[PDB]
């Protein structure tokens, strides 16, 4: 009933600590939509916040080691700026035409999720990406989809699906803390007492795309 | 007054001569507006917790006065604390990150009494006896084996309800001795000449015995 | 009933010695109610808005084109009011002027039994929470404002009359 | 029984509640006059015209101050209200007395219509039948809102128009200049 | 009423020769009752606060920034009152000034039959204590105060008039 569902799924992620809500934000109606439509918003948010931090975790490591792509990106010839040698500075030193089109790419991917399928505030389920081939609001068909383009997951039964989402939730919750924890070490020395020195300091206000 | 009569019965079984010592009768009402039942079993659990820590600090005090570990404390340098010197200041010689891992362990391990262990046993007012413990059996069947607290290999299975009560009162009166046991050690090691026969003091004081962090972490 | 309502706590209960809640009608008491609610929220932001920056918190960059945040290195926090420029001091009032409207233009005014001043810009729906726990929060909200209404008057009297406040006069402000 | 706007006194008898903007505000009884060729019909035809002229005059002052004059005019100056008016008259007075004769033809005919519109009650006060856009073939409740918004903006514009004229002739500066000056002095 | 009152013990019983309990109303007697209750508690703390402050008990450390606890080595306990600084003397009165409020602002004031002045700090729950044995204590509380009201007047008269008190004048104070 969109409330028994949120309690039951947080229960399956943790026997003890069943349904945790101190600020009591799981009771709002947002803009003014029905409570059931809203709880879908809070869920679809938490997944989307958990998906990037999982992706930014693995991204943060590959930026640090030097598994950079070995060529130049631009037509004129300047290579990938792994010279700056640290993942926030590596995102600093780009061009006036690469930093856009990465956001502009994701800006199509974010957008395509509202249209082209059943919206999460009208039923459905949060974080469910609709396939490109099933919708008509695209001129040319792309070859493969975004999630699981090789079709492994369709052989798995339903009990391994709902159990799979909950493993994504808790890993999504852990990775949001990992990225933030990497942020605080960058801007505050000794912000967390595990990593003594692996980060350069760089007071560069990373929350801004375009300096 | 069932909760009062449970406190009076165990006070007779601890000392039938002196009986019911109540020089403040604060075990018949409310502190936080929550209940006479909510007050007594909070104080019963309190005194139970005070003596369990106390006994664990008498045995811990003697051994640190006696032979203490060799072979290394930390990664780099590894100076072990002192052997003869006062255990109260052997606590101060423990390094920084060693201590914060101890208190973080004490915070979560003790917390498991409060929730009752994922439910299945209520909070200390009702149901459980004061000082009982939800036996880890929510954490242990989902990730790994951490055995159990206070019963690592449990041979404590089969006892009469009459025979447990002799051991229920062994928790109190030994700990009531162990509450004032420590104070005799701990007043002696800061001020000269208050203890009758204990002139085995380490020769300086301790230094703020209510300080977890005397070195390098001080408030302003 | 003055005793049974948000703001009547344990150590005093119904605190009205000079009988001011009886002085008008029920619409009168509702006006004083949301006055103290609003007097609180201004004083809570001014007491806190005083401590911080008296300690040097210091927004990076420029406030305006040439009158950047040097207002914290030297002048007292009671000052740096005329140092803020006029166009900067204007937007502040007008965001407030606008916030006083939705407060007044609700479907039912508050003295007619309507709701008290709600958050103007981000209107997160607040209807849902347990009304037992809601009553404990409105006691917390007003008592912190009661303490802050006294405290902001302490901070003014220390800035005007030195030695007017004992354990607070030895403080650089 | 009682005026909505002056709740301590009786509502005037002819203020029925039918005209837009009627809150019963007429303490001196001016709707009651029926002599010297004027009454509530003439007073309402007066008011709507005062509304309209003042609504155009406020935008006309703000236009040639924010953006300057139209292409073909030059030598822009301090205030746009008087200082430009005598300046243009001296520069090229043809377009300005073209309009004064064109207004004069419109006014002589709208004045006949007001006197003819009261003798036979088939001309609404203010109504010249100018609705080329068709707002009024729509909802009657939505058109009654448009009637009240014309009055409400027109009443506010009368103070603003008479404002910008008088403090233009007093301070000899622009209207947005006067607002920023008053902002400086009462900086508060 | 005069009877069934704590404070009437064995060796005198009803002690009122000049008939002062009859002198007003019931509300008058309730004022004198909690006066003697409060006169007791001030005198019990001042008599006991005279005996120590005279044998050298001596808080370790500093009272204030430069006027540390040397007030016990030499000056009499009737002195060391101007030696305590003004900001130190001030917070004493104001904690008392606060404590006189909850005393007065109960739900029923005690001359209207309400309860006697209770503890401000740490109330717990009180004399739910077996009202037979409650009456024995309020006799014990007042009689110790009766003795202390005389004793603190002895301690003042010894500090002003030497030889005003025989087996007490040979005492360094
Ligand atoms: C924060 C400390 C504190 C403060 C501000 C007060 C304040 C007050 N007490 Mg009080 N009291 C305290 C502690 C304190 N008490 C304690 C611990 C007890 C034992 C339960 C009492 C028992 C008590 C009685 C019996 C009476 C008062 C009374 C009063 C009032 C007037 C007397 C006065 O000026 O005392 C202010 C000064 C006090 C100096 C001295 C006590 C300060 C202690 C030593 C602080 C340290 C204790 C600490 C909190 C415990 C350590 C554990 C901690 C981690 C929680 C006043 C409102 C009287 C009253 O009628 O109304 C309250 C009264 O008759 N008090
Ligand atoms: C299908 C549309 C499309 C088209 C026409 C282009 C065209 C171009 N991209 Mg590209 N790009 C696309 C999709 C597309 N991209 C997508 C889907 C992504 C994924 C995020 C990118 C990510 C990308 C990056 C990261 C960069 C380019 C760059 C470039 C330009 C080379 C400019 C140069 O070096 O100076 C002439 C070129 C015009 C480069 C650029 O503009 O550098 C100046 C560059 O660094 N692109
Ligand atoms: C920028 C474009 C883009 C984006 C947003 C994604 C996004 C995703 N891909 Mg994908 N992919 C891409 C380009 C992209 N891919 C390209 C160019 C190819 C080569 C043809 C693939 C081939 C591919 C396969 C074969 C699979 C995915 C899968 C996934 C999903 C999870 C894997 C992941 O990112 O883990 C974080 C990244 C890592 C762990 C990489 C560490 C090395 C995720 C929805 C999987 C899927 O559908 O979901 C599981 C899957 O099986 N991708
Ligand atoms: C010294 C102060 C103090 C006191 C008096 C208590 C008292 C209590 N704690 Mg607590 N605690 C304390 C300090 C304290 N704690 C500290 C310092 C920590 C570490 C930060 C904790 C961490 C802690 C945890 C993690 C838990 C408790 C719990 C409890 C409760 C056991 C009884 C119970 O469940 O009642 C019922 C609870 C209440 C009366 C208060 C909450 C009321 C809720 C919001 C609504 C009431 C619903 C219903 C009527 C009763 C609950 C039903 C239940 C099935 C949910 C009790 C209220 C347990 C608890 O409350 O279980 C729910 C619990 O899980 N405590
Ligand atoms: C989102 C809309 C928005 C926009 C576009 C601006 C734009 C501006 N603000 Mg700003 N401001 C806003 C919202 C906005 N504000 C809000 C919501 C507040 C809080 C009420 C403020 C509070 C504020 C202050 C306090 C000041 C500005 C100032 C300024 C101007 C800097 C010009 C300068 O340095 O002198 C050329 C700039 C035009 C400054 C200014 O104009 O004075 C120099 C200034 O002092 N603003
Ligand atoms: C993004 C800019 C922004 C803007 C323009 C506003 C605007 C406003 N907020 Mg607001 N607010 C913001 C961000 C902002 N908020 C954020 C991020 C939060 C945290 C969730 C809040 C939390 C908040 C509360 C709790 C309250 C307001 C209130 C107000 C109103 C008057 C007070 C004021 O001048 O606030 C200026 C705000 C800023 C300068 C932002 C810093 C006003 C309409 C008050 C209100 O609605 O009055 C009834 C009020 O009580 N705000
Ligand atoms: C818990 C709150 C609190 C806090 C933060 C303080 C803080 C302080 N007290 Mg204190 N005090 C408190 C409660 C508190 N008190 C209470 C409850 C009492 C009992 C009523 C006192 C009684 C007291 C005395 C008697 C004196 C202080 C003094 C002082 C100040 C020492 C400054 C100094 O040496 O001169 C720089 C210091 C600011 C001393 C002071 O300001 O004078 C030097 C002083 O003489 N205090
Ligand atoms: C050139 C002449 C200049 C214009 C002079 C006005 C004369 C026009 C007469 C018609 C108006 C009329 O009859 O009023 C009619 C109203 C009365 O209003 C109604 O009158 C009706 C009959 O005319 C009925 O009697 C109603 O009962 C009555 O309510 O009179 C007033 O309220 C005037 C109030 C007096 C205020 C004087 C103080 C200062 C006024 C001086 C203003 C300076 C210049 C005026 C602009
Ligand atoms: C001779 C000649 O001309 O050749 C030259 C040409 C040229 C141009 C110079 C060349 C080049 C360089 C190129 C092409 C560089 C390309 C760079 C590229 C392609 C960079 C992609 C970034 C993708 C990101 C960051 C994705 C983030 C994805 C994110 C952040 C997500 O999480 C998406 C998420 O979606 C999920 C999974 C589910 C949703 O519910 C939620 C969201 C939406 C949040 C070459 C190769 O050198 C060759
Ligand atoms: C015959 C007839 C009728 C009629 C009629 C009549 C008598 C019609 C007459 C109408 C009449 C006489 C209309 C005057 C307008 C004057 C205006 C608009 C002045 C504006 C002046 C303005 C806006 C400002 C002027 C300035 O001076 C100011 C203030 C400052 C100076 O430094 C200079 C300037 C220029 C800036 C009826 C009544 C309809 C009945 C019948 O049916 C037919
Ligand atoms: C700073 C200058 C110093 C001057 C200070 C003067 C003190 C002010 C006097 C306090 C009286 C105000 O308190 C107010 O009194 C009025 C009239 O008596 C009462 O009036 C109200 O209750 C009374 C009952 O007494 C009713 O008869 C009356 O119908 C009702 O309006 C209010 O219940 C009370 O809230």
């Amino acid at each position: 009933a969109a409330k028994d569902d949120l309690i039951a799924i947080a229960e399956k992620s943790n026997p003890v600590l069943k349904y945790y809500d101190p600020l009591q934000l799981g009771s709002t109606t947002i803009w003014g939509e029905t409570n059931s439509a809203t709880i879908g918003f809070l869920r679809h948010s938490e997944i989307k916040h958990g998906r990037i931090a999982m992706a930014a975790f693995v991204g943060y490591i590959v930026q640090a080691n030097g598994i950079h792509f070995p060529w130049p990106m631009s037509f004129d010839g300047s290579p990938f700026p792994a010279d700056a040698g640290s993942p926030p500075e590596q995102w600093d030193a780009l061009s006036d035409a690469a930093k856009w089109q990465i956001i502009l790419f994701i800006g199509f991917l974010e957008w395509f999720s509202e249209a082209a399928g059943k919206h999460y505030m009208r039923g459905g389920k949060p974080g469910a990406f609709p396939n490109f081939s099933d919708s008509d609001l695209i001129p040319h068909p792309v070859p493969l989809n975004l999630y699981d383009p090789f079709g492994f997951s369709k052989g798995k039964t339903e009990a391994q699906k709902a159990d799979g989402l909950i493993k994504e939730l808790n890993n999504g919750r852990l990775a949001m803390i990992g990225i933030m924890g990497f942020l605080a070490e960058q801007k505050v020395e000794g912000s967390v007492p595990l990593l003594k020195a692996v980060v350069p300091h760089y007071d560069g206000e990373v929350m801004a795309p375009f300096m | 007054s069932s909760a009062k009569a449970e406190l009076e019965a165990i006070a007779k079984k601890a000392n039938p001569t002196l009986g019911y010592y109540d020089p403040l009768s604060l075990a018949d009402k409310d502190f936080w507006g929550k209940g006479n039942d909510a007050t007594i079993a909070f104080l019963r659990q309190s005194e139970i917790k005070h003596g369990r820590i106390a006994m664990f600090a008498f045995v811990g005090y003697i051994v640190q006065s006696n032979f203490v570990f060799p072979w290394a404390q930390t990664l780099a340098g590894a100076p072990h604390p002192s052997a003869d010197l006062s255990p109260e200041a052997q606590w101060d010689a423990v390094p920084l990150g060693a201590k914060w891992q101890i208190f973080a362990v004490i915070s979560a391990l003790e917390l498991w009494d409060e929730c009752g262990g994922g439910g299945a046993l209520p909070h200390y007012t009702k149901g459980r006896k004061p000082g009982q413990y939800p036996p880890f059996t929510l954490f242990r069947d989902n990730v790994h084996f951490v055995l159990d607290l206070y019963d690592p290999f449990g041979f404590n299975k089969n006892m009469s309800e009459e025979t447990k009560e002799r051991r229920l009162v062994s928790e109190l009166n030994n700990g009531r001795l162990a509450m004032l046991g420590i104070f005799g050690f701990l007043c002696a090691d800061t001020i000269p000449g208050s203890v009758p026969l204990l002139k085995d003091i380490a020769i300086p004081y301790s230094g703020q015995v209510m300080q977890p962090f005397e070195g390098q972490f001080s408030y302003f | 009933k003055v005793d049974e309502m948000p703001g009547a706590t344990a150590p005093l209960g119904k605190f009205d010695p000079l009988n001011l809640a009886t002085l008008g009608s029920e619409s009168t008491l509702a006006w004083f109610r949301a006055a103290e609610l609003k007097h609180s929220r201004v004083a809570m932001l001014a007491t806190t808005g005083y401590l911080v920056q008296a300690a040097g918190i210091h927004f990076p960059g420029m406030l305006s084109s040439d009158v950047s945040f040097e207002s914290l290195s030297a002048m007292k926090p009671l000052d740096a009011w005329d140092a803020v420029p006029e166009g900067g001091k204007n937007q502040i009032y007008f965001t407030i002027f606008l916030a006083e409207f939705i407060t007044e233009c609700k479907g039912t005014h508050y003295t007619k039994g309507g709701p008290l001043p709600t958050i103007v810009f981000p209107p997160i729906d607040f209807s849902t929470v347990n009304p037992e726990q809601l009553k404990t929060r409105q006691n917390r909200e007003l008592n912190n404002g009661r303490l802050a209404m006294i405290a902001i008057m302490s901070f003014v009297a220390a800035a005007n009359i030195p030695g007017s406040v004992p354990a607070l006069a030895g403080n650089p402000m | 029984e009682k005026s909505q706007s002056l709740p301590f006194m009786n509502r005037p008898a002819l203020l029925d509640g039918s005209m837009a903007g009627d809150v019963g505000f007429d303490p001196l009884g001016l709707s009651n006059i029926d002599d010297v060729g004027i009454d509530l019909y003439w007073l309402r035809e007066a008011e709507v015209k005062h509304c309209r002229v003042a609504m155009l005059a406020v935008v006309g002052i703000l236009q040639v101050e924010i953006f300057g004059p139209a292409p073909g005019c030059e030598m822009a100056t301090d205030k746009c209200q008087m200082d430009a008016f005598w300046q243009l008259w001296g520069a090229h007075p043809q377009y300005i007395a073209f309009g004064l004769i064109m207004i004069m033809m419109i006014e002589m005919i709208s004045g006949i219509a007001t006197t003819q519109g009261r003798e036979s009650g088939e001309r609404a006060p203010g109504d010249f039948g100018l609705d080329p856009l068709g707002y009024g073939k729509g909802d009657a409740a939505g058109f009654a809102r448009l009637q009240a918004q014309e009055i409400a903006n027109g009443r506010l514009a009368m103070f603003a128009a008479a404002g910008e004229i008088v403090q233009g002739c007093t301070t000899h500066q622009g209207a947005l200049e006067n607002l920023m000056t008053a902002l400086r002095d009462n900086s508060f």
